[PDB]
DNA sequence: CTGCAGGGTTTTTGTTCCAGTCTGTAGCACTGTGTAAGACAGGCCAGATC
DNA sequence: GATCTGGCCTGTCTTACACAGTGCTACAGACTGGAACAAAAACCCTGCAG
């Protein structure tokens, strides 16, 4: 008969060897002839490919990790990244940490104190530097961390209150933090571009983008208004040593997305009151002005290397732009921000313009206003000085906005439709309710054709589903005359033709065909407006019209993009700020923003997002 | 000696903690509008009128012969007496601007024409300064004197930002009293000159002055460096010993310690005063009446009008002078929520 | 020629299968010929031998623990424990997870959907059971889960509308879930008592404690009520002379981590209608449940269960509102005796327990029918304060927390009266009352450093009854006699506070219990001697409670600190924190989320994964 | 015509509950039924009503010694017993649903006994037992009195109820089903009770209004839950009290009306005008309804509806009762956060 | 010898289809929150007026 | 020489609206096989190139 067959994994390893000696020696001689006797790797690959037969990837991946080295512990860096990236507050961390730690026998996470120790390498204040020449009226330190913003108001009762609350850094140390962070990426640009290392020590140029926006009435059950002033690295090119008009090394690839907008200052103040805003932002301005002259020295990759700067101040909505620039607010006679036209001198001539507006000449105009060396009259002085009223203080390249960039254009097309329902050049005096009747019939028409329920005000999505040759033809169904229909078709066709040019990121790379052909297209546009629709723009024009027909090509030639400076991006980070406050309150206002900024600036570094693989 | 509340009807969000007031030819003019002027009012000078206990406001304007003025915050005010050659005026210098830079440029403000329909015209001749010019500084004081017999002007007080050699951008909003050297101002030529005396051991701020017949008397103030609120009431005597602007000074014993004063004269040289604060936590509450003659100043305390409790427990307050024993004060009005009218007004008067 | 063949550990799995095809089919034929056609165990044993022949024993032992023993990281159960025990959201959890796996392979945590499947093991509706005998007027179902709380209310607007948002469990299923949870501990208890397992399957005994009191201002309607219960103790009765063996006794019942939520409703505790209209089904459950024997397969053996209930943890206001007695502080106060208000002043201490729930019913029938034709208040006397119909049998006890806070506010106003010389001046002023308020306010602000609130919490009381704080307060009232008097009062109070705070006073302080009668007696004689000015005939409720009834209560019950209501009002903080960071959020769903989370938050099969692997 | 006026209650906003009733005893008007069990302020629950200078005031009522106290029912039935031999003047109430949502199923004969002194009223009750063969517990029905040459009795019909006690289920413990179409002929002395079936009573229903005269009764519109519909038919029974079997017959009318949870107003002996309740499950009726009746027949025609305010024509629901003799009280559930806490504005309507 | 064009070689890697299987993510229903576009009132200035 | 109203201008509520956060779910795309195949990497190896 014989001994009954037992399952091989229940017998001792001696009986397993007895019953598997045949296959053991077979695989031995097979490995000798095929792979040079590498028995362990061959039996590993066979065990794996047998595991995947039953679609059981999991345990095979686990054991694969048990092989080719080990990853028992977690890099403290990634661990701090995982506390921040998820808004986990301190004690929350400590709790989950104790849990997992004494769960299974190994220190998978790192604990608090070592986390914070390793973290202190990432805030401002950790990489010494010189400055050539030494800075103009600037502190000498390089470890000075989070300075309170108040900037030493003697708490004296007599004067303007010192109750305002503020926390920030020193601009320079912030810049050096961001750069010393980005060492990995700059060395990647070096390895890609195939450029020397001993001959890349001087000719750098970093473009740094400023931005400031108000932020209203932080909602908390239990200290409402807020202002956040931040910057963002944009590009770094080479300049050594021949012609090299420009060789970019690291161009940011998600310009606006709040993942890259490093906060620098925060103040429980209101967007409105010029006073306290300047009273804090002064130091920042002083540094900025003082910095652009000198050049910067920093060790990166062992070689101390040089850095210059140019600044593109863009990130503001028009109110802030008038404020810093000194022009009225807002629906003024000096409607533009680059030309000087009123409404009218933009109405007769629309696009045949030239940008001249500049900072130091605004200073000049202001001095002229104050002294009035020609002793002319009030409105005389206003017009002869081009609407400057107040001594501005901060250089801002007053660029067009990308975020709206349409909403005036939207509501303008909306009104135009409502009027082409009507007959304006036959009845140039419509009444109160007839325009409403026409609007309602237009809206019901659209609702029946393009599924766009009526609105009160123009969001983006509304406009984007509006500006369609399809919606054009659908609304044309309503206008009677077979003639003006095709006219506005030509109109909206040109407008569609030109939209992406300004909402682009790099038309010099994206779609240069319209860019090169743009100016003539804008000309045809203005022609159609003045010829077929003069009834409405005799002397008054919408704000954004001046921009969108004025300087878009000239601005792009000045810079080379539009969206790559829109503060629309910063408007995201408000979601961050508010939640951070809701989930990492201290909470006394003195340390409230202290920790807010600490955690925020932590959130916004490359170093950690690189550990956000999800790959 | 009584108070009565007022009502900030509208235009209330345009009065800020510090400001100034000027009485001239009836109409009183507010100065120091928060933020740069609007197209609502180009100049910034507002005309104020008051009826049945209302606080209403109207805008003003200038001629072409005039310069346009920045809305300074805490300047020094000085009344030019009405006589030859060009009466009458009020002098301002130099305060801090809505941007925290500083003027170092006095202005000579006057009224020009009226009405026809109750309307007013002004001009503003900035007077260029040769010297030895004063450096920009605020909270300080100025005064006018008419010394046998030509008239000139005297400056004193003031803090600033540290000289731009240790101007330190972490402290870039500190203050420290300027070295107390008086300056003498002739109208024309603007022969500005510095002087001092050893009795001027240290200089103060927020100290209201008072002058008559070229013998000026300085009132209570404060000094940061020593953190005291000294009582050093001072007298000083000047005269034009051309070609020498000879000066003499002397300390006097009795000097009250009252900061951020509110000066409303009534008599020829009689001044009933409120005073902002007693100590940099505890405000002053009691009034003060001040005589003075060729013998000298003589003190007295009149009756304090009955402050409502709401002002009594304020954290801060200030005010200005509406003229003729009557004046205007203000409260940072704590409301939950803000109205956003942060300033109720109670009116004060004499007898 | 030929391309050089690289090491086997670098090739792709398609190229690896093509390289190994020969030995792959050879291993297939060897497994099929000799090992019963199972290649997986064959290659497992082969990799085992190729490792163990290399003396790299750690890696092979870890592999052998991974197979047939659940390695695969740490656990699904511990994972859910972490995910709940620190409030991490679902997006939060997944973001942490895909990161912590992305870098550092060998995934530790588990994805979401595996926790979706895991949760089905701890909610209600999973472990089968039945009743012996079957249950009257309760459904035959057992696999149901979270039930819509209305019990299926007819929506017809004619009747009362279904205006309420409420979800709950099926009380019986909640019970069986909690019991099958306590299986680990009951098995260890059968161990420790040296008791058999296959035998003694008949005399199990469970006691259940249940409480309910909501909170105000849940907003930004607005109120809520929370009815929850907690397994208290469990013992065994077999088989005769043996009075019983306590198997498990809850070691920390007063704290949060044992308060299983069972119903929640957006109702006020005031409008007595919607309250019963919801809580009805629970009433039917309780009633029909007192008798039948419960049967669960715990520890492999389906064993009998009985049930005694002890309804305790309602704060006094509701205890009235559920006993239909006059509301609330009228001449009838003692919830346990027939005593008047004054008959508690003439005699304070000598009273017998009379209140019998079923006699409350049978006397409410006497109220209604009035067999003796008595007038209104004569009948109020003849029934001894019984007005409404009793609705829920509450065991005649009291709470610890609200009783001690009432003592705290009583001594608070005793200070606010002794600061006035009221024993000479019998009628103080209201404004002088407020000024005595302010002077005692600055008094306790100077020493012991506590703040003013208009309504009081627990720490205020526990640090408010101490002797050196009394001497910090005695330093105002001028007398030398009254100070020593009420300091003797504070001392005698400390002779008795932990007597009712006792967990088992026959252990913690039998000296303070056996002398309790004499302590209360000296208390009463002092009130009659030196403080009779205040307690001529007007007494407070909690005072009578703590003075005359404590001894018989503990003598019959076993403790008072046991059945206390600490957990409820304290964990409504946790309710709030839940609705904050875990809601859906939408009305009909806020609960069906909150309840799942709450009942999850409180299972031993999790709490052990915080303490058991902490020490 | 008919007219409305906005009222306001001074010191009462928490006694009136979504359901209540109204009663006239000897020209004197009494509210009934409060939210929450009796407070110490009034151990009865009955309240004197008053409407003056736009203000709504209230007061407490009392009882005798032989007067058993009454639990605060919410939606009972009502029928004025006509003042006659021997004992005027009863006002029967039964049996509604209780605060603890049970059903009392108890007949309470309520009347006035003495007065005053100063506008003061003294009441009594006799919770009468039912010998039978009694009607079961239920609610939402209505009943009325009849006289058959010349015997006098009182009869009920309708109502909903909880599920039967056997099939009752803890997850359905609050749903309700309509009653079986069996009418109960209620003697008062003695308190005998007898149930009767009607073969043409196609189904039970609820929430109907009805009135009787000279031994013949007409039943108006309510609701049937079988189809979730609201029949607009009308029914009529011709019944008398023959010794000793009170033989009874009933039959259908061609067309009645579609109303639910109405407001019954009297003007005269049998001339009534109704203020309407609800048309359908979400659309309430708005118009009046005059109904003449006699031994020739019921004669019916609409009336002119007043001009409602914005709120009542835009609120979700309303309810109320009649102060008697063409005078009435209604209520609107208010909307407010903060609660005023007046959740109920008050209007009064009348005739001519 | 170099030089490249490209012939051989084995070895990556995709390559096609049908039945499963896991999982990562987008879509859905949902009311709290900031908002800025617009209705507006109400005040002021010039025009017609007293 | 002083008063009254339409046009209009500018600060002010207010209200539609996006949009963000959270569980839940559904679906789609990566994962299993046998043959049979271009197309390329880089060793080699010839063969026409001086
Ligand atoms: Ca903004
Ligand atoms: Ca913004
Ligand atoms: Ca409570
Ligand atoms: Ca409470
Ligand atoms: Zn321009
Ligand atoms: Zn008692």
């Amino acid at each position: 008969g014989g001994r009954p067959r037992q399952h091989l994994l229940s017998l001792t390893r001696r009986a397993q060897k007895h019953r598997l000696r045949d296959l053991k020696n077979q695989v031995k001689t097979f490995a000798e002839k095929e792979e040079g006797g590498d028995v362990k790797s061959v039996c590993l690959t066979l065990f794996l490919l047998a595991l995947r037969a039953g679609n059981e990837h999991k345990q095979a991946d686990e054991l694969e990790a048990m092989m080719q080295g080990r990853g028992f512990g977690l890099h403290p860096a990634v661990c701090l990244a995982i506390r921040v990236n998820t808004f986990l507050s301190c004690s929350q961390y400590h709790k989950m940490y104790r849990t997992v730690k004494a769960t299974s026998g190994r220190q998978i996470f790192q604990p608090l104190h070592t986390l914070r120790n390793a973290e202190k390498e990432l805030l401002p204040g950790f990489h010494q530097f010189e400055w050539q020449p030494a800075l103009k009226n600037v502190s000498t330190s390089w470890d000075v961390g989070i300075i309170d913003g108040l900037s030493g108001w003697t708490v004296s009762v007599d004067d303007v209150p010192a109750d305002t609350i503020s926390r920030r850094f020193r601009y320079d140390v912030a810049l050096v933090s961001a750069l010393k962070d980005l060492e990995e990426d700059i060395m990647e640009g070096l390895r890609e571009r195939a450029l020397d290392d001993s001959m890349c020590t001087s000719g750098f140029t970093v473009v740094v983008k400023e931005s400031c926006d108000g932020m209203g009435d932080v909602s908390e059950k239990h200290p409402e208004k807020a202002v956040r002033f931040s910057f963002t690295i944009m590009s770094i090119s080479i300049r050594l040593e021949g012609e090299d008009d420009g060789i970019t090394i690291f161009q940011e690839q998600k310009p606006n997305s709040e993942l890259s907008c490093r906060p620098l200052c925060l103040m429980f103040v209101d967007e409105s009151d010029h006073e306290t805003l300047t009273a804090i932002l002064g130091p920042v301005v002083a540094e900025r002005k003082a910095m652009m002259e000198s050049r910067l020295i920093i060790s990166v990759g062992g070689l101390l290397r040089s850095f210059r700067f140019f600044f593109r101040g863009t990130g503001y909505d028009e109110k802030m732009v008038r404020e810093m620039e000194g022009l009225e607010a807002s629906g003024s006679t000096y409607i533009c921000t680059l030309c000087d036209s009123t409404r009218a001198e933009a109405s007769q001539n629309m696009v045949l313009h030239s940008i001249t507006r500049s900072h130091d000449e605004n200073l000049e105009r202001y001095e002229i206003w104050r002294k009035n060396p020609f002793s002319e009259s009030a409105d005389e002085l206003r017009d002869r000085v081009k609407g400057v009223s107040a001594k501005p203080f901060m250089e801002t390249q007053p660029t067009l906005d990308a975020l709206h960039c349409d909403i005036g254009n939207a509501t303008e097309f909306y009104k135009i439709f409502q009027d082409e329902i009507g007959e304006v050049y036959q009845k140039p005096n419509p009444s109160r309710e007839e325009r409403r009747r026409w609007r309602s019939t237009l809206d019901k028409q659209l609702r029946k054709k393009m599924k766009l329920k009526p609105v009160m005000r123009m969001n983006g999505n509304y406009a984007r589903r509006l500006m369609t040759r399809e919606a054009v033809e659908a609304v044309c169904e309503l206008v009677p005359s077979e003639e003006r229909r095709e006219a506005l078709l030509k109109l909206m066709d040109l407008y569609l033709q030109m939209k992406p040019v300004w909402r682009s990121t790099c038309p010099s790379r994206d779609c240069p065909d319209q860019l090169c052909q743009y100016s003539y297209n804008s000309q045809q546009f203005a022609d159609l407006l003045s010829s077929m629709f003069k009834y409405r723009y005799d002397g008054k024009i919408t704000n954004y019209l001046h921009k969108t027909l004025a300087h878009v090509p000239e601005i792009v030639e000045r810079d080379g993009s539009i969206g790559a400076w829109a503060s629309e991006g910063n408007e995201s980070g408000n979601k961050l700020f508010r939640r951070f406050r809701k989930m990492n309150a201290r909470q006394s206002k003195t340390f409230e923003l202290e920790d807010i900024l600490k955690h925020h600036w932590l959130y916004t570094s490359k170093y950690l997002q690189k550990f956000m693989e999800a790959h | 000696m009584s108070l009565q509340p007022l009502t900030a009807v509208n235009c209330g969000s345009l009065v800020q903690p510090g400001f100034s007031l000027l009485d001239l030819e009836g109409d009183v003019y507010l100065f120091g509008q928060k933020g740069w002027p609007k197209r609502s009012c180009p100049t910034g000078i507002f005309g104020v009128r008051i009826k049945k206990g209302e606080l209403k406001l109207r805008a003003i304007s200038f001629s072409n012969n005039s310069s346009y003025l920045p809305p300074l915050r805490c300047p020094a005010i000085a009344h030019f007496e009405a006589q030859d050659g060009k009466p009458e005026c009020y002098l301002i210098h130099g305060g801090r601007t809505p941007n925290n830079e500083l003027s170092s440029s006095l202005y000579m403000l006057s009224v020009d024409s009226r009405g026809c329909n109750r309307k007013v015209t002004l001009r503003c001749e900035e007077k260029e300064l040769v010297g030895d010019v004063p450096s920009a500084r605020y909270g300080h004081t100025l005064s006018v004197i008419n010394s046998r017999g030509k008239t000139a002007c005297v400056l004193f007080g003031g803090r600033s930002y540290m000289p731009p050699t240790e101007r330190t951008t972490q402290n870039w909003n500190s203050v420290v009293d300027c070295p107390p050297q008086v300056y003498l101002i002739d109208l024309e030529f603007g022969c500005c000159t510095a002087h001092t005396l050893p009795e001027l051991t240290d200089g103060q701020s927020f100290h209201v002055a008072l002058a008559r017949q070229d013998c000026v008397y300085f009132l209570g103030g404060h000094i940061l460096s020593s953190d005291c609120r000294p009582s050093r009431l001072i007298r000083l005597h000047v005269e034009l010993l051309l070609g020498s602007p000879v000066l003499t000074c002397t300390i006097l014993h009795e000097g009250l310690t009252i900061t951020s004063a509110i000066a409303s004269p009534i008599g020829y040289h009689e001044y009933i005063i409120f005073g902002g604060y007693q100590s940099e936590t505890q405000k002053r509450m009691e009034c003060t009446y001040v005589g003075l003659d060729d013998v000298g100043v003589h003190m007295e305390s009149r009756e304090p009008p009955q402050w409502t409790s709401e002002i009594s427990h304020s954290r801060t307050w200030f005010g200005g002078s509406l003229g003729k024993g009557t004046a205007l004060v203000a409260i940072p009005s704590e409301g939950n929520p803000t109205p956003p009218e942060a300033y109720h007004f109670y009116q004060v008067s004499f007898q």
